[PDB]
């Protein structure tokens, strides 16, 4: 028939942050949670806490970062 | 409603409306600018204006006639409308003077009067009229050495070069009878306009048009033609966008819908649901602005033009509009997609069913001679209402985001940045 | 940070209520008396912090006289206090001349500006 | 407000040089505040061993931190002086409030 | 194809940068044991491990 | 001449104009250049963070 | 307008380094400057962590920085960074006013 | 910062005198040849510098038609250099075409500054 009106609604926002936006925005900084944990993957590969409990579980870059240097030529 | 058939050589189309008070016919033919050298450049120019002399259209007027012409990129068109009652006057005048008889118009005494005047119009064109000149700049720079990159209007220097023979040659070469429509608007019916082209028996000319060597290629680039004593800086600013009988056609229309236009004088063009405007209201970064999608037969242009006084702050007014494009690829909306759906079926309607029956006649005749019939609107309007927010965002990641672009200016585009930081600008790095 | 509107909403409950008004009422009389800044020649609508875009509105759309008298008693209160001194006992505001006149102007550019956010958050059924 | 934050940057700086100031000078009270202090960072259930063991450079508060303390004692000062250029101009772009909380644009004094 | 390889890794951000850091672990890993191994193999019977074998025999 | 009239481009231009080829291929060097930059840049942090660690002779009297 | 231009401090940032007009015929002799920039930050990052570990009397400068050489992780890194770091500050130093020199930069209005 | 006049007044001695003319022309000439401003496309009045207000004054007195020439063989010549190239042999700037164009507005301007620094020192014969 004919309008007279426009049925509507506003929804869910707080200011500038809308729901939709966290929709739209949500998957891609997943990937940037992911990005900057791989980054401090990158970041304390010297660290040997980390070593021995994350980064020598790789199954070919496993046995890389490993010594087995003898305990005979070390002082302590 | 638009009808269409075919003679011994002649397609004919006709939109016939019993409601009009003017009927209107014409030839379009297929031939525009796009269809030149840089050296017969301004030849479609020249035959618009041979058309219209003053002794051709005193002819027409002693008969109430009242003609019309009109030179695009892909096709051009020679319209005759008159009152209903005299539509065979007018198909008798297009005849006799512009198909078969053209060799008083093509009069010395009259082609070098009519090449005096269109020499002063190109050349008041190139120095006053600043949007449309740097929009022949964007089409000049985007599609350079290709033949798109053509001026409709001519130039200064190719069209002092012109003679009688470069007009009779393109008269041969490209006015025929493959390359022409015949159309009728108004309240002329069909069977009245075929009957009487086919009373007389008009033929236009036999052969086929020379097939172009080169499709047009978009060639990211800019163009400054700064001039730092105008008031304003006008810069037009676009991407490759979509041909014609393109799948996403109206997916470009309805992206440019997107940001519309806008005026800063007008009060109710400062309440409009774009979110570009609380950007650049608070420091009033622009004059104008308008989004276009200018689709061709062989490639497109998607983009924007302004006019700003704000010649210190235009690099943020194009970071602002092309930071409000990258939404396209990432976060455009429900709503925004539905405001803009509304509105393109608005600016279409307004575009389409108008009053003029001269618009209506270069529309039907670009659009059946380009792809054979002529979509109805009913139809337009069932294929953008079925556009989804998931097509605007394929079609921005395709056309859109991190592309080349290519850019014109003229005015103090000092405050305009280079090439690089725009066309880094095109994409965000995902914040 | 807590908009006019709801500080209107709050006080327009209480003031229509008949035990809440004769309850609340006279303990603000006397949160007004202690409060002092009529001692300095000074209404409540020239305490409000004008740097946000709404109080800045509504100092825009205040008409030229209210400005004037505005500006004076700002320029006033500034004096009394580089001397730590008051203002002598004739020239400090009465109850009836502190009057809410910026009040209707910080309302309408609330409604404003939440009717901007609300459209510009619209969303359609379809 | 990012002129109440810098001034928060400015207050975790001040006591942080303090209190490595104080533990320059190796009393008693010196040498037992920094091994309670360093030892809160053991709490961290996964690095607090290594933390702290980067933090003394050893095993407990000896030589390596004394000469560490002494040349980070030094050295925040000189990042309190550019948080406090920082604090000034970041006061500068409104200028200062007043004890009204009214405006003080409409008299002013160079 | 091209257009998949640009839309999977260079079309992001995110996925950027984060095979660029991917690409750096796995980078630093091998790119040390490579020049080790180098190094070791261009000084055969200079290094204490050749030296001790060779007293161990 | 006129304004309209394009410049010899044609020595530096590339023939084949694809957009993901020519994309990719600036995105691959820059982003070879943020690889060895991220590895140079976490070793050189290491350096300085593990010239902090302890001393030789300090884990001699450990 | 934009935010590297409307705070305070990212409008130092930007109008020093990110939006800042250069000649575009300045050639590769202008870029002593920032070199020399790299130059004062790698010797103020390697002096301090170097005198984490420099001790300076008499008797143990010199045992000191030999403990630096010796026993510290890394540590000819830092001294060998340090020393050649300043001889490198020197020379491009040498540079920058060689090409001031040259090119006028000293003239009228610099 | 040697005053155009002092330049002038040596130079207009050498020339009008008959010896040191023939000698000293050629080997200005070759001096000229040797510089290498003109394989850039620029005159010698381009390459005065310009932060000062005897050349603010002249260049701002120019006629408009030789500032935009004088502006485009600027550009052109950072746009070559920038390039490491020279400019091609038949868009080189001739002998004589390098003309002291900016050369009589300079002198007015500085003969009217030391009249102006002249009369400000003046001392009346009482
Ligand atoms: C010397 C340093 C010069 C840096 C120049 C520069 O960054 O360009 C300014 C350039 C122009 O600014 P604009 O166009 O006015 O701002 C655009 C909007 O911000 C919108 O721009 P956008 O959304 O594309 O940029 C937002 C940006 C903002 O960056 C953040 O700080 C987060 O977010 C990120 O870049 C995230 C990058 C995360 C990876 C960084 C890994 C480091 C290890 O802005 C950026 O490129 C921002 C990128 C930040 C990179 C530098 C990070 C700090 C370096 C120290
Ligand atoms: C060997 C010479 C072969 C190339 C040649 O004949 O050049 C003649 C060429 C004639 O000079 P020109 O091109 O008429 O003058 C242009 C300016 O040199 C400025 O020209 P530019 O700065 O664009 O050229 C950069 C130049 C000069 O670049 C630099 O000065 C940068 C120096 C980087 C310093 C890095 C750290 C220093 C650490 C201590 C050492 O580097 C090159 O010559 C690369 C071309 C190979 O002389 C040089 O290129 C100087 C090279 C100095 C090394
Ligand atoms: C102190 C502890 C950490 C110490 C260690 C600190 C690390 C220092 C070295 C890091 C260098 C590597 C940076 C991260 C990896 C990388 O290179 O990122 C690449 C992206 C490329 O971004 P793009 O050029 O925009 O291309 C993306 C493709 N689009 C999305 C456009 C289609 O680029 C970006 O997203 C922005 C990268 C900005 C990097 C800034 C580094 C500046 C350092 C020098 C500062 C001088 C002052
Ligand atoms: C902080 C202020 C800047 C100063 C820092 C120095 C910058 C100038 C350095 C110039 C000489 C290089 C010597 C570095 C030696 C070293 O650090 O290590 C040597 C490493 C490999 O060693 P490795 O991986 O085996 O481990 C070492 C400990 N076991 O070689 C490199 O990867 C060189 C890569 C250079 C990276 C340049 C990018 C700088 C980003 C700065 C981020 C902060
Ligand atoms: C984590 C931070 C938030 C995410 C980044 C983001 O969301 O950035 C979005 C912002 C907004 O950018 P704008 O000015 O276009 O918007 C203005 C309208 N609000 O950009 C920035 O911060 C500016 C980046 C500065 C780049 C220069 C840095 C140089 C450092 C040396
Ligand atoms: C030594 C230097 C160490 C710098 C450490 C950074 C301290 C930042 C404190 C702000 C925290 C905050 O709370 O900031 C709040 C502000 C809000 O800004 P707004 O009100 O404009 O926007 C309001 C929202 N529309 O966010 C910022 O400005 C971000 C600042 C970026 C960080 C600065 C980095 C560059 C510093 C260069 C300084 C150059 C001067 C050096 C001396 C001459
Ligand atoms: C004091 C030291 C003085 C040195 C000054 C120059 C060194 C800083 C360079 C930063 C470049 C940058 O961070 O740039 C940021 C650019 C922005 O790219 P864009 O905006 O052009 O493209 C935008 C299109 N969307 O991201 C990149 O390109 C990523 C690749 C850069 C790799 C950086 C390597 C780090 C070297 C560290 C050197 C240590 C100093
Ligand atoms: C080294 C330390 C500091 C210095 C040199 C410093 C300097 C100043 C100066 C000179 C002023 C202006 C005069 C004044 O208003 O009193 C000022 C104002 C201010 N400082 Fe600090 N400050 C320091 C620490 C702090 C701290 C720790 C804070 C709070 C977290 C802070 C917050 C403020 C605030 C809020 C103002 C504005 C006060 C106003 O004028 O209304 N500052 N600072
Ligand atoms: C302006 C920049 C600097 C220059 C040019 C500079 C120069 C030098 C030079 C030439 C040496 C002697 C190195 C040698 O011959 O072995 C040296 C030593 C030293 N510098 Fe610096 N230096 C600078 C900055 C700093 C800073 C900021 C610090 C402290 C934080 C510092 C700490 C030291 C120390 C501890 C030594 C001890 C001896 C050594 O280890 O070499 N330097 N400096």
């Amino acid at each position: 028939a004919y309008t007279s009106h426009l049925s509507s609604k506003t929804g869910l926002h707080f200011g500038r942050l809308s729901l939709r936006s966290l929709t739209a925005y949500a998957p891609n900084l997943m990937l940037w949670g992911g990005a900057s944990m791989l980054g401090l993957f990158v970041f304390t590969e010297g660290w040997p806490k980390f070593q021995d409990t994350l980064y020598k579980k790789i199954p070919l870059l496993g046995p890389t970062l490993e010594d087995h240097t003898p305990p005979e030529d070390k002082p302590n | 409603a638009e009808v269409t058939q075919l003679s011994n050589g002649i397609v004919v189309a006709t939109e016939h409306n019993p409601s009009a008070h003017t009927a209107s016919v014409g030839v379009v033919f297929g031939s525009g600018a796009a269809n030149e050298n840089p050296y017969n450049n301004g030849v479609s120019n020249l035959w618009k204006n041979i058309f219209l002399s003053k002794e051709n259209s005193a002819v027409a007027a002693k008969e109430g006639l009242a003609l019309s012409s009109n030179i695009s990129r892909d096709f051009q068109s020679y319209i005759v409308s008159s009152l209903p009652g005299s539509t065979d006057k007018s198909l008798d005048f297009l005849n006799q003077s512009f198909i078969q008889q053209k060799a008083n118009l093509l009069s010395s005494s009259n082609f070098e009067a009519t090449k005096k005047s269109v020499l002063k119009q190109v050349q008041d064109f190139e120095e006053n009229d600043h949007p449309n000149r740097v929009l022949e700049h964007l089409h000049s720079t985007a599609f350079q050495n290709t033949p798109l990159s053509l001026p409709t209007r001519g130039t200064l220097e190719s069209l002092e070069n012109l003679v009688v023979a470069d007009l009779e040659s393109f008269a041969n070469n490209h006015f025929l009878n493959s390359n022409a429509v015949v159309v009728g608007t108004g309240n002329i019916k069909h069977e009245d306009l075929v009957n009487s082209i086919e009373s007389k028996n008009l033929s236009l000319q036999t052969g086929t048009k020379p097939v172009l060597k080169k499709k047009a290629a978009f060639l990211g680039s800019e163009v400054r033609l700064r001039d730092d004593t105008l008031p304003k800086a006008w810069i037009s600013l676009a991407v490759e966008g979509e041909p014609v009988n393109s799948p996403n056609y109206f997916v470009a229309k309805l992206a440019a819908q997107i940001f519309g236009s806008y005026n800063a004088f007008e009060p109710a063009s400062r309440l409009q649901g774009i979110k570009l405007l609380d950007n650049i209201q608070e420091y009033q970064l622009c004059d104008n602005f308008n989004h276009f999608s200018l689709s061709y037969k062989d490639s497109g242009l998607w983009g924007f033009s302004t006019a700003t006084r704000n010649v210190t702050m235009i690099d943020d007014l194009i970071h602002f509009t092309l930071k409000q494009w990258n939404r396209l690829t990432i976060s455009v909306t429900d709503t925004e997609v539905e405001r803009a759906k509304s509105l393109l079926k608005l600016q279409l309607g307004q575009l389409y069913e108008s009053g003029n029956p001269v618009n209506d006649a270069n529309l039907l005749g670009a659009e059946v001679l380009i792809k054979g019939s002529k979509l109805s609107l009913g139809e337009a309007f069932k294929k953008i209402d079925a556009i989804t927010v998931k097509d605007v965002k394929a079609w921005a990641g395709k056309r859109l985001w991190d592309q080349d672009i290519a850019i014109a200016g003229t005015g103090q585009i000092e405050g305009l940045l280079d090439y690089m930081r725009i066309r880094s600008d095109m994409s965000m790095m995902r914040w | 940070p807590q908009s006019f509107t709801s500080i209107a909403r709050i006080g327009d409950y209480i003031l229509k209520s008949p035990v809440l008004s004769k309850l609340c009422v006279p303990v603000a009389n006397q949160f007004i008396n202690l409060a002092g800044y009529k001692k300095l020649g000074l209404k409540f609508d020239d305490l409000i912090a004008e740097e946000n875009p709404i109080m800045q509105t509504a100092l825009r759309r205040l008409p030229e006289d209210e400005s004037y008298a505005r500006a004076y008693r700002i320029i006033r209160a500034h004096q009394t206090e580089l001397t730590h001194h008051l203002l002598p006992r004739n020239e400090w505001i009465k109850a009836q001349e502190d009057v809410p006149y910026l009040l209707p102007y910080i309302l309408e550019a609330e409604a404003a500006a939440k009717e901007k956010d609300e459209l510009d958050n619209i969303e359609v059924s379809k | 407000v990012t002129l109440w934050n810098v001034g928060v940057i400015i207050f975790i700086l001040t006591i942080a040089t303090a209190f490595l100031g104080y533990c320059c000078v190796y009393g008693q009270m010196s040498h037992w505040g920094a091994t309670v202090i360093t030892n809160l960072f053991s709490a961290i259930p996964f690095v607090g061993n290594d933390i702290v063991s980067w933090l003394w450079g050893g095993f407990s508060v000896s030589n390596p931190t004394i000469q560490r303390f002494f040349a980070l004692h030094y050295l925040v000062p000189f990042i309190i002086a550019a948080m406090v250029i920082m604090h000034l101009m970041a006061l500068h772009i409104h200028g200062s409030s007043n004890p009204l909380g009214i405006t003080g644009n409409l008299d002013r004094i160079p | 194809s091209f257009s998949s390889l640009y839309k999977t890794f260079f079309k992001r951000n995110a996925v950027f940068v984060g095979t660029i850091f991917a690409g750096a672990f796995v980078f630093q890993t091998v790119f040390d044991t490579a020049i080790t191994s180098w190094y070791e193999n261009h000084n055969k019977g200079k290094l204490w491990k050749d030296v001790k074998a060779r007293i161990a025999a | 001449k006129s304004t309209y009239r394009t410049p010899n481009f044609d020595d530096v231009l590339k023939e084949n104009n694809d957009a993901d080829k020519g994309r990719s291929y600036a995105y691959f060097m820059v982003g070879a250049m943020g690889l060895l930059s991220s590895a140079g840049a976490k070793s050189t942090v290491e350096t300085f963070i593990s010239s902090m660690t302890a001393t030789a002779d300090v884990l001699a009297m450990a | 307008m934009a935010f590297r231009k409307s705070n305070v401090y990212l409008s130092l940032v930007n109008s020093y380094i990110i939006d800042s007009p250069q000649p575009s015929s300045i050639n590769y002799w202008w870029n002593m400057g920032s070199l020399l920039g790299l130059c004062l930050v790698i010797q103020i990052v390697t002096g301090i962590f170097m005198a984490m570990h420099y001790s300076s009397n008499i008797e143990l400068a010199f045992s000191s920085v030999e403990h630096i050489m010796r026993d510290v992780h890394n540590g000819y890194i830092l001294r060998y960074l340090h020393a050649n770091g300043a001889s490198f500050f020197f020379m491009v130093m040498f540079m920058h006013m060689a090409k001031g020199l040259y090119y006028g930069s000293y003239r009228s209005p610099r």
